[PDB]
């Protein structure tokens, strides 16, 4: 790892800001194409909505993220039945082999940008069923996943935080410098 | 500011944020503070310095070289 | 070597062979169905050629209740077919796909390590 | 007290248990092998009352250290540099076939101290499609012995061994060369008044015994009832005589056999063949089942242009031996001797990697059980060897092991009975094992394994600091 | 050039430059611990006994190891099987 | 009899064959974001082999492939076609490079130069100092030395950079197969989704050069020639070997677009199809022009003249030079594969099976070529 | 309602084993081996069939050991050699018998052979 920095350390050090690509860029047109990122990543960070996929147990922590103590409503989260306006698919559960069609279909009629977030251990590398006659070895297989969020049934806290770290990796998307550079 | 997360807390301070005891470290003496505790680190990953496994053990079949 | 058992849809093999036809015939029928209401690449006739197939696989089978058996096990195949319940990768899985063609001699057998 | 070399490695409910068979020794013996994840973790006794009886030798036992150690995991060609590089299967096996249709049908193969029975049905029926009709074992024999079953056998059961009342070892170590044989010998020896007497050098066989001399004629007084030890064994219930390979294998050889093989016939009981042979390779009593020619000289003298060998590592055949010019193919497990002079080494699996029956000593057929996969692209050597019979243009007919055991029907029909034995009917000095770091590294596998290297270093340390201190008081 | 990659662990295990699995470690960090067992073992001095027979407990009570009686009639030292510490009789 | 590199026990070939066995390739498929580099990497994650991907733009164009391979099987690596030392970070952990790096269009930091022939030769050398034992390189079918313009003027660029970066390839790295594909149809192809847009047509009907009768077109199918590039990579005769990679039967463009619209619905009455002459019609290379001009990204359609004068150029092949049968591949008829591609493109019916096309033989194409 | 079958059927069709797993794996019939290192034998009694041994390999990823035999790990309990012959033959599947137990091993054990008189049966230790 690295050592987080000693504050006699880490007060000679700047202050981040929020960009993470930085204000020193050279070209007025690049910089101008990184703030147009920021912004439109900020948007896209403001409020991802997450749908109401729920395959097993997992899924009653993700209600207790709808509940008054967590509140994901102040998140930019809100959950959305349609698969065509929700951003986030969260595989919360236990993917089977009846289930692999459905879950493919529900996704690839979902509208790009999509990010996915496996909740628990059946959802990523199978779990408890991963030897089971039915039940596919993790939702990997079939559905790209961005984020994994490791808890069997995750507390409710780390299930925000991969919510949160879902708002990292949005906020880090380079797309029109990328075009800038292709 | 704006790259905070929950992994920033260290080892020390866990307990007391969590309200698993009531005592902070500065009045709390029940701590190791041994010689080999390493420092906090926050979540790593998806950056380029991330953990990645490998195999632990060493190879056990050794082969045969023509030479010697 | 004999034994009086309870006969599961059938009493002759005769009779058997009858309703093995039946459901030849019903799976025949339901062919251009299939191939209609599935988004599948597999056309008509080699679906047809897949069900002449997979019958005679089971062609050297000579037991009643084996039969009768396998007949049960195909009129839910085809009831699972006709309401469309089964989708496209249930219908495309008689046909091995995605799967590479394991080789009979030994030579490639041999290199390959199988 | 804890085996050493299974130290702190696994745990009794973390093992897959596979029955199998040894091959280190001669008795055959019954074994389990501690299999857990693509490892070979120890070797464990299996019971079987008339082969092992619970017990196993260390060289049996402490051989697992060896499977790990100098194997073969590539296929290996000698380059025109000089020295072996490894090469991929397809290119071996045609360099192969090349330099069999350069050889022109003047090829000779021989088998090895661990081959297997298929392995060497698979080399003699390749040897035999290609124009061949010369095979040939590392431990020799004598003339005319293949013909009849109980000139190659322990005749007198190894379970029936405990039952004897006086036996006469004619050149050789039982304690060394299978010492569960030596186990039942001492079982006799406490339970019933036995009476042993040993023809050759002085050695110990863990009880009393009559050394009558090193003198080879002496046995002939043995068959000349003017002895006192023939009266001994004319008086006794159970009579029997063993007879060491290593004594068989020198140049009064089967004069010997023939003598005391009268003097059985002179004393035999019913249910009782007293005439016995204890042959210390594993594939030696198979190989003879299958009709090879013993002796590694029926090879040299024939001037092989490819000279094929199984898992040999005896030495018995070296360049000097062999012409200008001799492809060696060496198709072995580990090959510390053997490979260091063959031009084409292929690999192979070890008695714990593949499926394949061994007849022990005594004639029983046994069949050991594949527990992990070959390292690295090491195949079944009857798999190799049709491959190379494909590759050739003269193939086998079978394919897999099922028509190979029905081939075997067709030569043997007391072959494929694993476990069960078929007793045949008459027969018609220096040891070079006598000590226990001799004992230690006969085998390919014991010499690949540090254990046995430990062992000897920990004896020799021993003998040396005995010798330090008696010679500190002279 | 990273220094991570050819770092031993306490197991003796390197990937070597020949190996094709150090490519998993050119956009992550091989994970080394810095701190071994056995030298954190050997710097600890060995405890001086009197008695015949003495107890290693490893630290508190029900925190630590199962109990164990170690015989010091040997010299030399003995070591615990359970936490490593040395005894030895004067 | 081909030596072995390393001879480390852990990395030769093991398994039955599945996503979790080993094959002993370590792959490299760069532009595997594209539309070949997914059925390849489909393919080559089908059989365990382990693929390090470098990718050029963002992590989510490139995220989807790691349903292709199985745990640690799939690699991503950032890099830069002008950058060498990401290259020599990609490729030096590795014996097979597959060169998929291409585009269909001039772009404003990437020429034809900079993408075909600069960055194809330099992926090479630095493939070849990195000890890269194989390299897979794809060409199109039609290079020459100087190739004539048929319709468009300024047009052919594309096949002579693709020609010569062949050429600095094969100088560069001497043991590097060439597949050379015709034109490849499927799933999100430039070919069908091409052949099936709405800025194609001109007031429902299709121009096409010579009403598209004179040129005629070999396609094959993207499985084919992912299975091509990996029985290349397997089998190591094919070093240095050019190989042309094209369909079972020939056909002209006039009836293959006339079974397209059969296919698509497009063949009633009430639609309006019609076949016409693109050399009478200067508005639909006007409206191409206009569609290269005012598109930042890609064009729609991908109606660049490039593509243009790519339809216009008629697929010859090559007598003594090997074709994908010699690579043991079956390749896929057309009319098996390509109704189930244009089953969603199909048009509603109004409110008032196919026919298959006719293949061109050798002496019809000479009667018509004559 | 009866009627007239022969008792020696098939139902290698009727259930879900594919060909490629019917027609190539050799099924031991035995008993398990005791353990050497105890003298209990209550897991010895029962016979129980076995599948081969296939390929186990090391996974490129990590140091687990990864095989595609489904069948490596199904041992199936029986209380009779004749009883799992015929589940194998109704099952279809290729059987063996590794071997036979062993019937009877008549054996005497005498305290007073220890301290024996003219006999080399005399222990030396205690
Ligand atoms: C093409 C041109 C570019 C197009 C795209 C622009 C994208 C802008 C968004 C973005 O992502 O920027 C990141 C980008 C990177 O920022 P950074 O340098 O990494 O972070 C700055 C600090 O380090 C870290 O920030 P900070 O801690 O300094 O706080 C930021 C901000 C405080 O934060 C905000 O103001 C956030 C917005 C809150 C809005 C609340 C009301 C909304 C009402 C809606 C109706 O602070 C101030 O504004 C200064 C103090 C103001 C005190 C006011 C007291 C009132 C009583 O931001 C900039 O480049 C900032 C300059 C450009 C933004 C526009 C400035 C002119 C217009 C101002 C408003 C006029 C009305
Ligand atoms: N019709 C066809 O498909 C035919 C294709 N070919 C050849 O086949 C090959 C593959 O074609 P195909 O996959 O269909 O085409 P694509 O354009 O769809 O794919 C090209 C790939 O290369 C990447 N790429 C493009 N430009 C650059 C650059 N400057 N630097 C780095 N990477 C770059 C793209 O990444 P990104 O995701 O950013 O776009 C993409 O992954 C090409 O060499 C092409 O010339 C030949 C004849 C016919
Ligand atoms: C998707 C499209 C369809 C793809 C193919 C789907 C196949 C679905 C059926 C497969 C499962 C079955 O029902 S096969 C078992 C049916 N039984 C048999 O085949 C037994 C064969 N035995 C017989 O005696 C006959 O039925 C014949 C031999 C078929 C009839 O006798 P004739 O007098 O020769
Ligand atoms: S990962 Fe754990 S909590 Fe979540 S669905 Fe599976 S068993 Fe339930
Ligand atoms: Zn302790």
């Amino acid at each position: 790892q690295q050592t987080l920095p000693v504050a006699e350390v880490a007060q000679n050090l700047p202050k981040k800001g929020y960009s993470p690509f930085g204000t020193k860029q050279s070209s007025v047109a690049e910089w101008s194409l990184a703030r147009l990122d920021d912004l439109l990543n900020w948007g896209r960070k403001g409020s991802i909505w997450p749908l109401t996929f729920g395959l097993a147990c997992c899924a009653v922590e993700m209600m207790h993220i709808a509940a008054p103590r967590y509140d994901m409503d102040r998140y930019g989260v809100v959950f959305r039945a349609s698969p065509r306006q929700a951003d986030v698919i969260i595989v919360a559960g236990t993917l089977t082999n009846k289930m692999a069609p459905a879950l493919r279909k529900v996704y690839d009629q979902m509208p790009e940008p999509r990010w996915v977030i496996s909740m628990g251990s059946c959802a990523n590398g199978g779990g408890y069923y991963h030897y089971s006659y039915s039940v596919v070895r993790g939702c990997d297989r079939i559905i790209p996943v961005d984020i994994y969020v490791p808890g069997c049934p995750p507390t409710a806290e780390a299930l925000m935080y991969g919510v949160l770290q879902l708002q990292k990796k949005v906020k880090r998307m380079k797309t029109l410098q990328m075009w800038y550079r292709k | 500011n704006m790259d905070y997360d929950g992994s920033m807390i260290p080892a020390e301070w866990y307990g007391w944020m969590h309200y698993k005891t009531d005592l902070p470290p500065i009045r709390d003496g029940c701590r190791p503070k041994y010689k080999w505790i390493a420092d906090h680190s926050e979540n790593l990953s998806g950056t380029k310095e991330a953990y990645y496994p490998y195999s632990t053990t060493p190879n056990k079949v050794e082969a045969w070289e023509p030479k010697a | 070597a004999v034994q009086q058992v309870r006969p599961i849809l059938s009493v002759d093999r005769e009779e058997a062979r009858k309703r093995a036809l039946n459901l030849y015939k019903a799976w025949y029928r339901q062919i251009p169905y299939i191939v209609m209401d599935y988004d599948i690449p597999m056309t008509v006739e080699q679906c047809r050629d897949k069900l002449r197939e997979e019958f005679v696989k089971h062609r050297n089978v000579t037991d009643i209740r084996v039969i009768d058996m396998l007949v049960i096990k195909g009129q839910m195949e085809l009831k699972e077919s006709v309401e469309i319940w089964k989708q496209k990768g249930h219908i495309m899985r008689y046909w091995k796909e995605s799967q590479d063609p394991k080789p009979t001699d030994f030579l490639s057998k041999f290199i390959q390590g199988v | 007290l804890t085996n050493k070399p299974y130290s702190f490695v696994a745990r009794p409910w973390e093992i897959r248990k596979v029955s199998s068979i040894d091959v280190l020794d001669a008795v055959g013996s019954n074994i389990v092998v501690s299999t857990r994840t693509n490892e070979v973790l120890r070797i464990l006794p299996r019971e079987n009352e008339d082969v092992n009886e619970e017990w196993l030798a260390d060289k049996s036992r402490f051989a697992c250290d060896g499977l790990k150690r100098q194997r073969l995991v590539a296929p290996m060609v000698r380059m025109p540099n000089g020295e072996l590089q490894a090469v991929e299967w397809e290119g071996a096996l045609i360099a192969v076939a090349k330099a069999i249709k350069a050889a022109g049908g003047q090829i000779a193969g021989i088998s090895g101290q661990l081959a297997d029975l298929e392995a060497q049905v698979a080399l003699k029926d390749l040897l035999n499609r290609l124009g061949s009709e010369v095979v040939a074992t590392e431990q020799g024999f004598i003339a005319g012995g293949t013909d009849n079953r109980a000139n190659y056998l322990l005749n007198s059961t190894i379970a029936g061994l405990e039952e004897a009342d006086a036996v006469l070892l004619v050149g050789t170590n039982p304690r060394y060369e299978a010492p569960l044989v030596n186990t039942r010998l001492r079982k006799a020896y406490v339970h019933n008044e036995l009476q042993i007497a040993s023809i050759g050098p002085k050695i110990d066989l863990s009880y009393d015994h009559e050394n009558l001399g090193a003198d080879a004629a002496l046995v002939k007084d043995v068959c000349s009832g003017a002895h006192a030890f023939s009266k001994v064994l004319e008086g006794a219930k159970k009579p029997a005589i063993i007879i060491g390979a290593d004594l068989l294998e020198r140049a009064d050889g089967a004069a010997i056999h023939a003598t005391v093989a009268e003097y059985c016939k002179k004393l035999k009981k019913p249910n009782w063949n007293p005439f016995n042979v204890l042959q210390t390779n594993a594939a030696q009593v198979g190989a003879l089942d299958v009709g090879y020619k013993a002796g590694a000289q029926t090879a040299v003298k024939a001037q092989p242009k490819v000279l094929f060998l199984l898992n040999a590592d005896a030495g018995k055949v070296t360049r000097e031996q062999l012409p200008k010019d001799c492809f060696v193919v060496y198709i072995g497990s580990h090959g510390d001797n053997g490979a260091s002079i063959a031009d084409a080494v292929l690999p192979g699996a070890a008695y714990t990697e593949k499926q394949g029956i061994y007849v022990n000593t005594e004639g029983r057929p046994q069949q050991t059980l594949p527990g992990v996969s070959p390292p690295g692209m090491a195949r079944e050597d009857w798999k190799i060897l049709r491959a190379l019979s494909e590759v050739v243009g003269k193939p086998l007919p079978y394919d897999n092991l099922d028509e190979l055991r029905n081939r075997l029907e067709d030569v043997a029909p007391h072959l494929t009975r694993l476990g069960q034995l078929e007793p045949a009917g008459d027969a018609g000095i220096d040891i070079k094992l006598k000590e226990l770091r001799d004992y230690f590294m006969t085998d390919a596998i014991s010499r690949a394994s540090p254990t046995m290297a430990k062992c000897i270093s920990a004896v020799n340390k021993q003998q040396r600091e005995n010798e330090a201190k008696q010679s500190v008081a002279i | 050039c990273r220094g991570d990659i050819e770092k031993v662990t306490h197991t003796g295990q390197v990937f070597d430059k020949e190996d094709y699995r150090n490519a998993r470690f050119v956009n992550a960090k091989r994970y080394v611990n810095e701190n071994w067992g056995i030298k954190l073992i050997e710097e600890v001095p060995p405890k001086e006994c009197t008695e015949r027979v003495v107890f290693c407990d490893g630290g508190d009570g029900p925190l630590g190891h199962p109990k164990v009686y170690i015989n010091l009639d040997k010299p030399g030292n003995h070591i615990c099987g359970y936490c490593g510490l040395r005894f030895v009789k004067k | 009899p081909r030596p072995l590199k390393t001879t480390n026990p852990a990395a030769m070939k093991r398994g039955t064959g599945g996503r979790s066995s080993f094959n002993g390739i370590v792959a490299t498929v760069f532009g595997a974001t594209g539309f070949v580099g997914r059925y390849v990497c489909n393919k080559l994650g089908k059989s365990g082999t382990q693929m390090i991907l470098p990718y050029r733009g963002d992590d989510s164009d490139v995220i989807r492939l790691k349903v292709t391979g199985d745990l640690g099987q799939v690699l991503f690596h950032f890099y830069n076609l002008e950058d060498p030392a990401s290259i020599r970070d990609a490729v030096k952990h590795s014996n097979v490079v597959i060169n998929l790096v291409g585009r269909d269009f001039e772009t404003k930091n990437f020429k034809f130069k900079d993408v075909h022939v600069n960055g194809a030769e330099r992926i090479a050398r630095i493939a070849r100092e990195a000890g890269v034992e194989r390299l897979i390189h794809l060409s199109s079918l039609n290079v020459e030395a100087n190739p004539k313009d048929l319709y468009v003027k300024g047009g052919s660029e594309w096949l002579k950079s693709k020609y010569e970066g062949e050429l600095r390839v094969r100088d560069a790295f001497p043991n590097a197969t060439i597949i050379r594909p015709a034109d490849i149809y499927g799933s999100e192809d430039r070919f069908l989704r091409y052949y099936a847009h709405i800025w194609r047509r001109q007031f429902r009907s299709m121009p096409l050069w010579h009403k598209g009768e004179k040129t005629v077109k070999q396609p094959v199918y993207v499985s084919d020639v992912a299975q091509a590039i990996i029985n290349a990579a397997k089998d190591p005769d094919s070093a240095g070997r050019i190989y042309q990679a094209v369909g079972p039967k020939r056909y002209q463009l006039s009836e293959l677009v006339d079974w397209f619209h059969r296919l698509m619905r497009k063949d009633q009455k009430r639609w309006g199809y019609m076949r016409y002459d693109m050399r009478w019609d200067p508005t639909f290379l006007l409206k191409a022009k206009l569609n290269s001009f005012i598109c930042p990204g890609t064009p729609i359609g991908g109606l660049h003249p490039a593509r243009i004068e790519r339809e216009a150029v008629t697929d010859k092949v090559l007598t003594g030079v090997p074709t994908l049968e010699d690579l043991g591949v079956t390749l896929t008829t057309m009319e098996q594969q390509v109704p189930w591609e244009l089953r969603p493109y199909r048009a509603a019916l109004y409110y008032d099976t196919p026919s298959p096309p006719k293949c061109i033989e050798a002496r019809d194409e000479l009667r018509l070529f004559a | 309602g009866k009627i007239t079958v022969p008792t020696a059927v098939n139902l290698s069709p009727i259930s879900g084993v594919p060909e490629e797993h019917i027609r190539e794996r050799r099924v031991r019939i035995h008993i398990p081996p005791k353990n050497a290192m105890q003298s209990g034998t209550d897991n010895v009694n029962t016979w129980q069939i076995e599948f081969d041994n296939r390929e186990r390999w090391e996974n490129p990823l990590m140091g687990w050991a990864s095989s595609g035999d489904p069948l490596s790990n199904m041992n199936v309990q029986f209380g009779s050699p004749e009883e799992a012959i015929t589940f194998c033959e109704r099952n279809g599947w290729r059987w063996y018998v590794d071997g036979a137990a062993k019937p009877k091993k008549e054996r005497v054990k005498n305290y007073g052979i220890n301290f024996a008189w003219n006999k080399r049966t005399r222990v030396s230790t205690k």
